[PDB]
RNA sequence: GGAGGCAGCAGUUAGGAAUCUUCCGCAAUGGGCGCAAGCCUGACGGAGCGACGCCGCUUGGAGGAAGAAGCCCUUCGGGGUGUAAACUCCUGAACCCGGGACGAAACCCCCGACGAGGGGACUGACGGUACCGGGGUAAUAGCGCCGGCCAACUCCGUGCCAGCAGCCGCGGUAAUACGGAGGGCGCGAGCGUUACCCGGAUUCACUGGGCGUAAAGGGCGUGUAGGCGGCCUGGGGCGUCCCAUGUGAAAGA
């Protein structure tokens, strides 16, 4: 029955880039669309839009890519390289604002849901708030 | 383990085995030797080596290696044992202290001369 | 502050006193999962109107018994035979560990 | 401490030129000039190519042996530097450098370190005014360091204050010959000591 | 009862005292109720005597007695003295 | 006028009727210290043509190293097979804390200040393949907002 | 018939690999009693012994040969020790002479009121010590290692013996691995050893591991506690996050 909704979203993410579909498709929340937004606004997936595959909601995700690349497999880079949950239901993570992680050294992003709405580390750091530890991408 | 199992019943922290009980966890251990003779190697060395069988103040009789170029124990010699095994005498767990109590120095010793209790000779 | 905790009764069998099961909830020290623990209270009831089910505030007090250092402060809700039937399941399934 | 014992022996074998006798260590003499390899039986024989170990042995020990420092006082004088701030092998040296021994000698009181020691070390030195003997004291910018009043006309001060009339002290000092007092102005920058040591092979000897 | 006193720190031949109000029956270098000054009795910096006097007189009002060397001291910054 | 140095040499041994027939292998770097390396493991039936094929693989095998004033952009860790290298940037006075072979790697890389574990299996040859997969994959801030634009 | 209880300071004895003076002084700080003088205080302040630990300092400095002698190697030309020594200057640890502390101003006494405030007197165990001045002698160096890890190699002796050894393993008559020499490397009033703790050990793995064949899926169901729980809206605000504030003693960092 889906244990974790979020995990299995990424995880839909990170199978589709890893053969390069367009898009892919996800059962919908609102939740799921608020980290898709970011995911979005920094520029590691093109964007959603909800849709209705037999009668039901989901969020068609369109997936971007690099460059097609020269030499023996050319294969495009990934603009998601890496896409992590953090925090899960059998192992909930939670921080404060002073410990919230840089990821990859500012090159990366860490996405937490906060009493003001799901956030990057940047702007929650900027909001002075922390939250739970949703997942880590770059 | 899941994480759920690991707050059930955690990880078993190490623990771990002395290869000395020269007891209380001493560095050192009065003894007196019992019998002093000499025994065979295992299968790749040959020699005929020096211990000491030694009943200690720790309550324990043990073997100890007599290290050195010849040595003066005898049915009562008493002597310090060290630890330190021996990977070719079994069941040789412990060193003698050449150069305390009635283990002499290593005679003519010039280079190591500290393990081997041997004193400083004169330069005349 | 007087300590102040909630739980339900589940134990009316003494005179003036209910047993009194308040479960807590802390992050585990190093694995960091939200555990839930629990711990019974034996809370004086003076004018024995606490009944089996009844969710109640527990508050600190002058110690009553050997036990009793909580009276009931008051009764946040009523015949939760639920988290009583649990609390019996968990302690009767203990004749079923022995030999 | 201070070794004692030969020198431009080691002059050799880090196998570059310290110059640990000052004045000789100038003539066709510091032995890098004469027997530019190694002491002892070997030294002129094939060199086996260095471990990355004895890369660092080396160069660690090419910079201690500059100055003349127990490697007690070395290690110590280098964990400050790490805690200290910004750049451990830059401020390392300036530490180094900072010493009461080795500004006497970057004054040219002294013509060696090794002498600088001495001097210090028999009251002949004194820093703003009080007479100090301690080799490891560390000097701090804006401090004068001048040769003691009663120790001004020795045999060896003239001489070694005769010669520095013509010479430029360092850029971080300044020097007054006529009356013998230095100045310390500021910490010595990696690039003002022309040193023949990597000092960044130094931080990873202490790395392991 | 409650005492300002003298708790000895600094070191060996170092003597460097702290001004200090404390139960009389604590060891002298033991926990103290609260820190108010600090002495040294051979001024080898200029500021080798601070005392906080509108403290020192809470206390000396609530019934704390002082050392006659502590006494000495806390008259020597004035809060004996009162205009 | 690369730099080129001497990681591993080994030698193997095979088979024959009353016999074993040696051959080596070499690990050999190859790198400017500006930015460039290689990374090369020739075999031969004597130890010096195995070295000098090493270094001809070796510049035939290279990568851009994105330095940062003697640094790395940042974190990776890659696993190549069971063995695995973790790398850290880290400021100037760091020095380049590391395994013998992902040492010789960064420094002719012109790595000067780096921090590294290596974990898994230590075998040099993987732990070599992967302080050069790692550095394949290090990006600059430049080279990710490239990556996401509009 | 009596007496006794050092896990107070010293000390003895036994046990042990092993741990101090039956020291000086209440001058200081603190404590008890006293109106006070003062008494008491093995708390304490000091001294002593021990490289037990840490920090500092010395055993010289500058000159000095294409380079003594000895000793080691030698392809019998040399090479090494080594600018090391000898030797010339220079400085002057120790020593000896003179002087000599801070730590101590209160309590007390007198003026004032036995308050504030002003003035006076006593007091030093450490100690004739620290330190300052003046003279002034070239004046202890050792320990470990040199097969790989690990920095540093030659000759002789030895011949699975003697012996080494932390692991791999060295030793069978050319041994860089035994023993000695010379030489070297590393530290240096220390250097090694043994013991124990952490590290390395992502080898109990939260960070940060695994189970087809390497150790590891329970013989399979059913199911209790427990753990975990799809989509939407509202209330609560326990988790969670934020701010303030209290607390988080001193010492240590
Ligand atoms: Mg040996
Ligand atoms: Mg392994
Ligand atoms: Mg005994
Ligand atoms: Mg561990
Ligand atoms: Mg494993
Ligand atoms: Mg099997
Ligand atoms: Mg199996
Ligand atoms: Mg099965
Ligand atoms: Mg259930």
């Amino acid at each position: 029955m889906l244990t974790d909704p979020i995990a299995d979203m990424l995880t839909r993410i990170r199978n589709a880039t890893r053969v390069y579909k367009e898009s892919t498709d996800v059962p919908a929340s609102r939740f799921k669309e608020e980290i898709l937004r970011i995911l979005a606004r920094e520029g590691f997936i093109k964007g959603y839009e909800r849709v209705d595959v037999d009668g039901k909601p989901y969020l068609r995700v369109y997936l971007k890519y690099g460059p097609r690349r020269q030499g023996p497999d050319p294969r495009p880079e990934q603009v998601i390289h890496h896409i992590r949950r953090i925090s899960k239901p059998g192992r909930r993570v939670y921080v404060g604002v002073k410990e919230i992680p840089r990821v990859r050294r500012g090159l990366g992003i860490a996405i937490l849901s906060t009493s003001k709405g799901v956030l990057t580390d940047r702007e929650a750091r900027k909001l002075g708030v922390g939250g739970e530890l949703i997942c880590e991408v770059w | 383990p899941t994480i759920n199992q690991l707050v059930r019943k955690g990880r078993e922290k190490v623990r771990k085995k002395s290869k000395v009980p020269a007891l209380k966890g001493a560095p050192f251990r009065r003894g007196v030797c019992t019998v002093v003779r000499t025994v065979t190697p295992k299968k790749p060395n040959s020699a005929l080596r020096k211990v000491a069988k030694v009943r200690l103040t720790s309550g324990y009789e043990v073997t100890a290696y007599i290290p050195g170029e010849g040595h003066n124990l005898q049915e009562h010699s008493v002597v310090l044992i060290r630890g330190g095994r021996v990977k070719d005498l079994p069941g040789v767990r412990y060193h003698i202290v050449r150069g305390v109590y009635d283990a002499a120095g290593v005679k003519d010793r010039k280079k190591s001369r500290s393990k081997y209790g041997t004193k400083k000779p004169k330069e005349a | 502050p007087k300590k102040v905790l909630t739980g339900v009764v589940v134990s009316d069998k003494m005179q003036k006193t209910v047993t009194v099961l308040v479960e807590r909830q802390f992050p585990h020290p190093l694995y960091g999962k939200v555990i839930k623990r629990s711990k019974k209270y034996l809370a004086h009831d003076p004018e024995e109107k606490y009944k089996l089910g009844d969710v109640v505030e527990i508050i600190e007090s002058r110690p009553i018994s050997k036990r009793k250092r909580f009276r009931v402060l008051r009764l946040v809700e009523s015949g939760r035979m639920d988290l009583v039937e649990k609390y019996l399941i968990r302690r009767q399934n203990y004749e079923s560990l022995s030999k | 401490g201070r070794y004692i014992g030969p020198v431009c022996r080691l002059c050799r074998r880090e196998g570059v030129k310290l110059y640990l006798k000052g004045e000789r260590c100038y003539s066709p003499k510091c032995a890098m000039e004469r027997r530019p390899y190694p002491p002892g039986q070997h030294g002129q024989k094939r060199a086996r190519r260095p471990s990355d170990y004895a890369v660092r042995l080396r160069e660690k020990q090419k910079l201690r042996r500059i100055y003349g420092i127990s490697e007690r006082q070395f290690r110590n004088l280098f964990e400050e530097a790490s805690k200290k701030k910004g750049v451990t092998g830059s401020v390392f040296l300036g530490l180094l450098e900072s010493r009461l021994d080795n500004v006497v000698y970057r004054l040219g009181f002294a013509v060696s370190r090794r002498q600088a020691r001495q001097l210090v070390r028999h009251g002949h030195i004194t820093v703003n005014g009080r007479r100090v003997d301690l080799p490891s004291y560390r000097v701090r910018p804006g401090d004068e360091i001048a040769v003691a009043e009663k120790s001004r006309n020795l045999e060896l001060i003239r001489q070694n204050l005769e010669a520095m009339k013509g010479r430029k002290v360092g850029p971080w000092l300044s020097l007054d010959v006529e009356g013998m007092k230095g100045k310390f102005l500021r910490l010595p920058d990696r690039e003002d000591l022309a040193l023949p040591v990597n000092e960044q092979l130094v931080i990873e000897f202490y790395s392991r | 009862m409650v005492k300002i006193r003298l708790a000895r720190f600094g070191s060996k031949h170092n003597p460097h005292y702290r001004i200090v109000v404390t139960d009389a029956r604590r060891k002298r270098d033991g926990k103290y109720i609260e820190k108010i000054g600090y002495y040294d009795p051979r001024k080898t910096t200029p500021d080798w005597l601070k005392v906080d006097v509108e403290r020192a007189r809470y206390w000396l009002s609530v019934g704390a007695q002082p050392t006659d060397t502590a006494r000495r001291l806390l008259r020597q910054a004035g809060v004996f003295r009162q205009e | 006028d690369f730099e080129e140095k001497m990681i591993l040499i080994r030698r193997t041994a095979r088979m024959q009727a009353g016999g074993r027939r040696f051959r080596f292998g070499a690990l050999v770097v190859v790198g400017d210290r500006q930015g460039r390396v290689g990374l090369g493991f020739g075999k031969a039936p004597e130890v010096p043509l195995a070295v000098q094929k090493a270094g001809y693989y070796a510049r035939r095998n290279m990568v851009e190293v994105p330095l940062q004033n003697g640094t790395i952009p940042h974190e990776i860790e890659v696993e190549f097979g069971a063995s695995k290298i973790v790398l850290k940037p880290a400021a100037p006075g760091t020095g380049v804390i590391a395994g013998a072979v992902p040492r010789a790697i960064l420094e002719l890389a012109g790595v000067t200040d780096i921090l590294t574990k290596e974990l898994g299996s230590r075998n040099p040859i993987n732990i070599a393949y992967a302080t050069m997969e790692a550095l394949r994959q290090l990006r600059t801030k430049a080279d990710v907002e490239r990556l996401r634009k509009g």
